[PDB]
C-alpha cells in the first residue's frame, strides 16, 4: 500500500480485443466498410 | 430448355444474367447464374413489313 504481472496479463488481453472491434471499420479494398451502404447502392451482381 | 421471343435490334443486351431494362424487369428475366448459351440473329426481312 508489483503486480504488474497480473496486470500485464489483464491488459494484453483488452488491448487485442480492441483491436478486433477497430479492425470492423475498414473497407479492405470494397467501397465501403458498412453492409448497408454498400447493399442500397449496387445491385446483388 | 429453349425459350424464344423477338425484340428490338438493341435490346439483345439485355438477355443476359444481371441486367435491368423493360425487357429484362418485366418481360424475361434470366437467374443470376445462368448456365446456357444466348443465340440471336436479325430477321428484318421476315417479320417486319411496309
Amino acid at each position: 500500500s508489483a503486480l504488474g504481472k497480473l496486470q500485464d496479463v489483464v491488459n494484453q488481453n483488452a488491448q487485442a480485443l480492441n483491436t478486433l472491434v477497430k479492425q470492423l471499420s475498414s473497407n479492405f479494398g470494397a467501397i465501403s466498410s458498412v453492409l448497408n451502404d454498400i447493399l442500397s447502392r449496387l445491385d446483388p451482381p | 430448355y429453349a425459350d424464344s421471343f423477338v425484340i428490338r435490334g438493341d435490346e439483345v443486351r439485355q438477355i443476359a444474367p444481371g441486367q435491368t431494362g423493360k425487357i429484362a424487369d418485366y418481360n424475361y428475366k434470366l437467374p443470376d447464374d445462368f448456365t446456357g448459351c444466348v443465340i440471336a440473329w436479325n430477321s428484318n426481312n421476315l417479320d417486319s413489313k411496309v
